[PDB]
Formats: C-alpha cells, structure tokens, sequence
C-alpha cells in the first residue's frame, strides 16, 4: 500500500507546483495523510492559511 | 503519522540557529490556531472548472496537463478538494516560441505582433529584475550608510 | 505578560502535577498522597516513602472526591510548601473529571474563596482539556481515566448531558486484574510492593494485541510474545501471553465478569443518542485520554475496532497522539496562558454577585 | 455569477442528468469554450440581422423575415442590451427549420489586417 | 568600451552571410539545416537591439547597459561564427558537417553553454539524414 | 578582471574549466558595471563606493590566484577561499565555485558510467596507457596524476571512481 | 427600488423580443436555459464556441437515453 501512496504523492507533488499553492513538501506530507483520515477539506484550507499566519506573526 | 509530520511541521517553522522550549509554544500557538476555524459537487469538476480559467488568460498547454493528470488520478479526492482553495496562497529563449525556420511544419502564418511582443515581454521579464537590482543596490545601502549617530547600524547598540 | 501571572494545578490520582501556564512539563511535581497515622500535615519524598505505616489514599480515585480533608490537605500543601507561592499573585484553575456535581464545584469554589481566599478562580472538566490538547473543540472523546471512563460527546465546545455515558471503568480494575489472574493461576500475590512493580512493567513493557482472534491464535500455535525483563530490584516477572489478555477484557467484559458494558456498544449508543444532523461530524474526530495510555499498542486496536463500526455513511478520523497521559495537564496549560480566555475567567466581583455555582454554567 | 459555475449550470440545464452521472463532456466542454471568450470578429449586429434574413428567405417565410424588422426595432426601442451582436448570433447558430454554400456568402472580417 | 562589445557584432556580420550562402541547393543536404538552426539565435540577437533601441527613444538606454545585456550572446554567437568559418574553410557536407556537431557536442560538455547550443544544432541539422 | 575576462575568452586553450571560470567571472563583473552605468546618469562617489572597496578588493585577489590556472588547479584556486568562517565571503565565491565545480563533475559523468575519457585536455586524473588491452586494462592502464586531483575531493572520493 | 424596476421593465421587454426570436428559431433552450445563456452573453462570449458545446450535449441528452 505505501508503494502507492508514494506514487501518488509523487504525481499529487507536481499538480501542486502548476497551480500555485503554498505548499513544499513536508505541508503536502500532512495535510495529505491528514485528508487520508478523512475530515471536511473545507475547514482544513482555512486552517492552514491561519497556520502560517500565526507563526508570522511572531516573526 | 498525522502526529509526526505535525511534528516536523513545527519543527520546521522553529528556526534552527536552549531551543528545546520554544517548539512547544510554537506547539501551543499551533493548536490555537488550529481550533479557532473549527469551533465555528465532484472532486474533478473542481479542477476542470478552474483549468477553465486557465485557459481564459492564455497558457494552454498546462490547463491540457491539468486536465490528463486528474483523469488518470480518478482512473485522493479530498487532496484535491484541499487544493481548489489552496490555489491562490502560492508565490506572489529555448529554441520554440516563433521559430518558423527549422521544422516539418509548414511555413505559413500572418503578422500581428502579439506573438512577437510577447516574446519582447520573454526577455523583459529577465530584464526587470536585472534593472530592478541596479535600482535596488544603491537605496538599499544609502538608507543604511545615513542615519543618526549611535543608532545608525545596532551593532554598536551592544 | 508584565500582567499577574496564572496558575494550573491538575490534582491526579497518581502523582500531583502544579505548574505556571504555558510550561513544557509540569513546573513542578509532587504525590497525590497525603498520609495520617495509619506524616499529618506533610506531603513529599518522607510521605510516599513512608507509606507503609502512613495512610495510602487519594482524593479523587474514582472521578469524585472521596475524602475532602484530603483535598484541602493536598491543595493546601502543594500551594505551600512546592510552589511556595501566595494567592494574591496567582489565579489558580482547577480540574475535575468527567460527570463532577454542581454542588461540589459550588463546595470547592466556596472553600477555595474563604479558607484559601482566592483573587479570581476556574473550575474546568477533564475531556474538554483533552480535546483542547488534541486541537479541536468539537469531537467525541473516550476518556478512561484512573477512577472513571466517559463517553463524552462535546458539540458547540460543551459538553452535552443527554448523550454523556458513564462507565465503570479505570487503569486500577486493570491492576486488580493481573492480581486477580496471577492469584487464581497459582502464583502469590497479595502485596503492595509487587503491585507497584507490576504498575511499572504494565507502564514500560506491555504490548497489546491487534485483535481478539489473530494473538490468541499465533498464542496457540506455539507462544512466543516475550519480551525478557529482568529488574535490578531482583525480583524476575515476566509472561509474554498474560499482557495483551490484561486490556483486552474491556472488548468483551465477562471475560473478567464486568458488570460495565462493553465499548463497542457503549460508542455505538452514544452515537445513538446524539442528533442525528451532527452524528456525521460529532464521529469525525475520536480522541486517546486518560489512563488506558498502559501502552499505545490498544490504540491500534482501538481505531481498528472504530473503522470496523464506523459505516460507509459516516466518516472517521481518529487523532492518535502519544500525548494521552498527561493530556489533561497541557489542555489547562494552554488554556489559562491565554489573555483573551479571560473573558472567560470568572473574577471576585461576578462571583459575589451571581452566586457560588455560576462556575458551573460560565465555564464552556 | 461567476462563469466557471455559470458553465455547471449549463450543464444540469440541457442534461436531465446531474455533474455526478458525467463528467467526461464537462472537462471536454472546459477544452472548447476556454481561450474562447473575446470575440476576435467584428461584432455588427447589422450583418447578423441580414444573416437571419437570408436564413429565413432560404426557408421560404418572408412575412416571418418582415415581422423579424419590427422584432430587430424593439431591440433599437430599450437599448439595455449591450452586445446585441452575440445573443443574436448564438440564436442563428442554432437555428432550425420547423418546416448548401452558406460560407461562400457574407462573413465577419478576420482582423488579419489589424494586430489582434 | 566598444572595443570591447565588438566580438558579438563580429560573430553576427560573419553568420548571416553564411545562413544566406548554405540555404542554396549546391552546399549539400544537411549543410542546409545546420544554418537553417541558426536563425533561432538570431532571432533574439536581433530583438535584443530592438528592444534597447524603443528604451533609448524614451531615454533609458546607454552603452554600459548594451555592455552587460550582451554578455551571453558574445559566447553562444561566437561558437556558431567558428562553425562558419570550419564548413567554408573544408568542404564539409552531410556526414562531415555532421561529424563537426558531434564533436563540438563533446570539446566543451562542462560548460553547459557550449553544449546545449551544439546539443539542438545536431538533432535540427539532422532531419534529412 | 575585466581585462581578464576578456583575454581567455578569445583564448580558446584554456580549456573546459577555464571557459567557465570566465563565465562566472562576467556575471561578477556585470554588478560592478551596474554600478559604473547608473553613475554616470547621476553626473559624490565616496559614500557610494565604500562597500565595492571590499567586493573588488577579493575579486582581485579571486583573478590574482587563477592566473594561468585550469583543471584540478583551478579546484584549488577558487576552493582555497570557501575554507573561510564568514558566510558574506562564502556567498561571494560561491556562483564562482559552482560554475568551475560542474566540469570537474562532467568528466565523472563519462567515468562513473561509459562515456569520454578526459585527458585530451588535462583536466582529469586520469592519464591512460594505449596499446594495452590484454589482460592489464583490470591492473596497470590508469596513473593518478596527482596534479588534478581536485580539493573539495578526498582521496577516497577522487579514486574509487577510476 | 422603482428605478431599478422601470429598467428590470425595460430588460422584460427586450427579453420577450429576444424570446420571440428564440422561437421561430426553434431553439431546444427552453426560458430557463436560455437566461444562462443571456448571463454568457453579458461577459462576452464567442457563440460559435458555446453553439459547438450545445450542439453536442443536445444529441448527448439522447445518447444515454
């Protein structure tokens, strides 16, 4: 199975990068393994963008 | 695993110069932000309704690679629900543009100059960042240089 | 800030854990224990040493407060003696588990107004912190703590009293337990001293099985799930096959004789009685606490066995943290170094004028 | 709205069938419509009245191609409609007969003579 | 100073003669498509100048600018003026006009300015063959 | 370095490193002709130029060093200044570094797998023996010329691929 | 307002002409579909572009019927 999701993490990387997201890596490796448990994606984008914004905010 | 690469996500956003501290308030911040939200239509079609608005503004070749690439990931889904919202929160020649010289492809194409200015605009997109530096040496070290005596770099705030 | 600083002091059963807010760790730590003659007045190294000819008790051992002499003790001596700190610079909060009264947090606040004389006061509840610590609001938690299990439903950020379960469960039946199966399988047991040998094997070595068929069989074919400890204490305990069957007798509880309902069912009926337009998003985020952290190896089982009720009609997602043991410590920990979690901080002044057991209704 | 969910809309309209059933002719619609959103044409209404005329005198109704001058009236009578050329034109498109060289005939000019 | 920018001007009067000469049917067959692959370098040496003459106009071009603007040009115009002058020395066609772009693919591979150059000149010279 | 820019680039014998050395020597004289382009626009030139009294100060230096140098000479003439503790001289010789670093790495893409011997031009460790292919092209064709073994290579590293 | 109903008035109008229009055309747009299309036609749309769609999704209305 992890043979799988590897591939298809690969292919998820380069569709990320043409449509211009926030993500590198190891965000794309979360939130990834966090929409495979399975919750509102919806909700997840916001909580991203407050995410790094929060840690800004210290910087 | 969510656990670990929430981790490494933290670990990322410490920047690494004690610092053992740090992580977990960074950890505390993490999950404040992380409840806020939460305390307040196929997956594809999402894909093809903005691939639409990609080739609106031009650039037809990747609205065709956006296209093929989800029609062999349904052949997951909420990664890609996560990236339709995701897709504004990015970044803020070779030997084919014009060529009508060399090739199997028949030579015959009328004038327009909104292919060739397009491809003026290739090269002045390198040239308006390397104009762009020749501004941006000189202000960035004459607002350093000048300044009030004693305040003028914090090093001698020490 | 530069403002007065808060508190948070999470009274166990196990240990006694203060600390000032927004620490890593507990700032400081001390035992539950408060002996009498069987010092009278002291809690420390020379009261849990001493033992065993000093009282052995604890004040909330079964999600209730059993003897208030004892609470007031162990406050009184933590906030004395470790922190060495006085009221009027620290607003303290508190924690109760899971199904405290109304009328004891009315109690406690009124005695922690006048014998203590508190400037400002919190009463939370145990689950809530715990989702709090897991990064939500909104959830249903299985909290079996050291007294107490709960199946608690939380929606809106409170928690509601409809569909909140209690259980007859804690780590402790889990310890009598193994007392109980070495005792009838012939091996003497009955002694203090081996029990807490046993808690610390039941803490560090324990591994517990995937299913209840799959370990039984691989146990019958030929048994092998030994994992060798030999203590410098001297003493040399250890069978590979009792453990994984230890916790395992909560999936089906006659296997020990249980009279609590089993947790499949009891998950099952929660879901049950709650609304039906939130069931979907309430079972979308199931949450680890309390004191069945014995190892992590259940947890495994635990979202196995919640994907195997779960339908295709509804939605899983289990957030599975290693921060299960001191869950409840970090939730209060986060809460009270917040400045904007004031507003829901009740002070003096509204206390005085709404009464003692608004604390039970303010607090969400 | 928005047109991308405008075209969504289309497609629940003419199908009695939703986005859920087919989804293999709105990803081949996004290939047809998109970089096709600026009429490249001239846009004369004129013409395209002059189309309907010649289509409906090629299907033998000339008191329809005569009340069609009083309906192309009403048009010039408000004047709140901003392209008249195009809602006109996707009409003549699909046009129908309720009962051969039509490209030899009168066409928009191309803009090869002018930069695009 | 114009000295010094003479080289590229140099490697561009030198190689349009040759694009004109060997596009004629006595020069081979692959001779032809070798300096048919030479105008996709021109095209940009030429909309270079253009485009700095439209900023003179408005007063924001001088000769320091040409000066640095032309510094890639100056290598990749140059390696093409060289083949020029090697094909009309010898008599190369065919097979031999493509042995020179095959070893002028391996006499400078570090640089990765004179190969890639000779890396497109050998699979576009090379459709006849 | 403008003078030495120049001349090695009509010099066509100084090989594959040095041709880029000088590329990478043109992009550090492009900033300093940046400098010379806004100034005479503007016509003090003593505020302004204080801190390309330091940059052109090392790039002389930089040029001084790797006069004549090529091959494993020239990954010890512009590595024999990355070995400094500060990271402003560090970025500084750095896009010079690399851009002499890739040929060395180019001639061990065709002897790591089968590709062209380098030692036409010497450049490379490797100097091969013709006319002996028996049985000794497993023992005795390939000397160490230990002039160009490069210094940001170990020995482990700059043989174990021969 | 009544301003912004006077006009709407004026809209009503012209889309009944336009609907007249529709008709002896024997569009298979009914009223509904066609005030999509009228929204297409406001933003600028090339109507040889969405006739290529329609004239297709029309014969795929019978396809899997």
């Amino acid at each position: 199975n992890l043979n799988a999701v590897r591939e298809t993490m690969d292919v998820l990387l380069e569709i990320s990068r043409i449509l211009n997201t926030g993500l590198d890596m190891e965000t794309l490796s979360i939130c990834v393994r966090l929409c495979e448990q399975g919750i509102n994606p919806e909700a997840l984008s916001s909580v991203i963008k407050e995410l790094r914004k929060a840690t800004e905010a210290l910087k | 695993s969510i656990t670990q690469l929430f981790d490494d996500l933290c670990e990322a956003l410490l920047p690494a110069a004690n610092r053992k501290r740090a992580k977990r308030s960074l950890k505390k911040v993490a999950y404040n932000a992380l409840f806020t939200n939460l305390f307040q239509l196929p997956a594809r079609n999402k894909i093809l309704m903005l691939s639409f608005d990609l080739r609106v503004g031009g650039l037809g070749p990747k609205a065709d690679r956006l296209e093929e690439l989800v029609e062999e990931l349904e052949a997951v889904g909420s990664v890609l629900d996560l990236l339709v919202q995701l897709a504004g929160s990015g970044p803020p020649r070779d030997y084919f543009l014009n060529n009508k010289h060399v090739g199997r492809n028949v030579p015959y194409s009328g004038y327009d100059c909104d292919d060739l200015s397009v491809f003026e605009m290739d090269v002045q997109s390198l040239i308006s960042r390397e104009e762009c530096l020749c501004h941006s040496m000189i202000q960035e070290t004459l607002q350093v240089m000048e300044a009030a005596p004693g305040t003028g770099l914090p090093t001698v705030g020490l | 800030d530069d403002d007065i600083a808060a508190l948070v002091v999470d009274n166990g059963s196990g240990m006694c854990k203060a600390g000032f807010a927004g620490d890593d760790a507990p700032r400081a730590v001390f035992p539950s224990i408060v002996g009498r003659p069987r010092k009278d007045s002291y809690v420390g190294d020379e009261a849990q040493s001493k033992r065993g000819i000093l009282t052995l008790k604890y004040p909330i051992e079964h999600g209730i407060v059993t003897n208030w002499d004892d609470m007031e003790k162990i406050w009184h001596h933590t906030f004395y003696n470790e922190l060495r700190v006085a009221p009027e610079e620290h607003p303290v909060l508190l924690t109760e588990a899971p199904l405290n009264p109304k009328a004891n947090r009315e109690k406690m606040t009124q005695i922690m107004f006048e014998t203590f004389n508190t400037p400002a006061m919190y009463v939370a509840i145990q689950a809530v912190l715990s989702l709090y610590a897991s990064g939500r609001t909104t959830g249903i938690v299985m909290d079996s703590g050291d007294g107490v299990t709960h199946t608690v439903p939380i929606y809106e950020g409170y928690a509601l009293p409809h569909a909140i379960l209690r259980l007859d469960l804690a780590g402790r039946d889990l310890t009598d337990y193994l007392m109980k199966i070495l005792t009838e399988r012939g091996y003497s047991f009955t002694t203090t001293a081996e029990r807490e040998i046993v808690r610390d094997i039941k803490e560090k070595l324990c591994y517990v099985a995937l299913d209840f068929e799959q370990e039984m069989a691989t146990a019958a074919s030929s048994s092998s799930l030994e994992k060798s400890y030999e203590l410098p204490d001297g003493q040399v305990i250890t069978i590979g096959n009792e453990r994984f069957r230890c916790p395992e007798a909560l999936f089906q509880p006659s296997f020990l004789g249980m009279e609590s309902c089993g947790i499949h069912e009891t998950t099952f009926n929660s879901i049950m009685k709650c609304d039906v337009d939130i069931r979907k998003d309430l079972y979308a985020n199931t949450v680890l606490s309390g004191g069945t952290t014995m190892y992590p190896g259940i947890a495994d089982r635990m979202q196995k066995e919640i994907t195997a009720l779960a339908p295709s009609t509804m939605k899983i997602k289990i957030i599975a943290p290693p921060e299960r043991k001191y869950s409840v410590w970090i939730g209060g920990s986060i809460l009270a170094s917040l400045s904007t979690f004031q507003q829901m901080w009740i002070s003096k002044q509204e206390y005085d004028e709404s009464g003692p057991s608004i604390v039970h209704r303010k607090c969400f | 709205k928005s047109p991308n969910v405008l075209l969504q809309n289309l497609c629940c309209r003419i199908l009695g069938r939703s986005e859920a059933d087919v989804a293999q002719q709105f990803q081949y619609a996004v290939r047809v419509i998109g970089s096709n959103f600026a009429p490249t044409v001239e846009r004369d209404e004129f013409l395209v009245a002059e189309k309907i005329k010649k289509e409906l005198i090629r299907q033998r109704r000339e008191a329809d191609a005569a009340l069609f001058s009083e309906l192309h009236r009403k048009l010039h009578s408000q004047g709140v409609l901003k392209n008249k050329w195009s809602i006109l034109y996707l009409l003549l498109s699909l046009s129908e007969d309720p009962r051969s060289y039509a490209t030899l005939f009168a066409q928009a000019l191309p803009r090869d003579a002018h930069s695009t | 100073l114009v000295h010094r920018i003479l080289p590229v001007a140099a490697s561009y009067s030198a190689v349009t003669r040759f694009i004109e000469e060997k596009s004629s049917f006595e020069y081979g067959q692959v001779n032809h498509a070798l300096a048919a692959a030479m105008r996709t370098l021109v095209k940009e040496h030429l909309i270079l100048v253009s485009q700095l003459e439209q900023l003179h106009r408005q007063g924001l071009l001088s000769l320091q600018k040409l000066w640095f603007y032309i510094q890639p040009a100056m290598r990749t115009m140059d390696i093409l003026a060289s083949l020029a002058t090697s094909v009309d020395k010898g008599e190369c066609l065919g097979g031999s006009t493509l042995s020179l772009l095959h070893d002028r693919s391996f006499s400078y591979t570090g640089d990765s300015q004179a190969q890639e150059l000779c890396l497109y000149l050998t699979k576009a010279a090379s459709a006849p063959y | 370095i403008r003078r030495y820019t120049d001349q090695r680039s009509l010099d066509r014998s100084f090989g594959l490193v040095g041709q880029s050395f000088c590329a990478a020597l043109h992009q550090e004289l492009r900033e300093y002709y940046r400098l010379l382009s806004v100034l005479h626009s503007q016509l003090r030139l003593l505020v302004w130029t204080y801190d390309p009294k330091i940059r052109l100060k090392t790039l002389a230096a930089l040029v001084d060093h790797c006069q004549g140098r090529k091959g494993g000479e020239l990954a010890s003439a512009v590595h024999a200044y990355t070995k400094t503790g500060d990271p402003y001289m560090r970025s500084l010789v750095q896009h010079i570094l690399s851009l002499v670093s890739h040929p060395v790495l180019s001639f061990l893409y065709r002897w790591i797998y089968d590709g062209e011997l380098e030692d036409t031009y010497h450049e490379f460790f490797v100097a091969s023996d013709p006319t002996v292919k028996t049985d000794r092209l497993w023992h005795d064709k390939y000397t160490l010329r230990k002039s160009m073994i490069p210094s940001f290579m170990t020995m482990d590293q700059s043989r174990k691929v021969l």
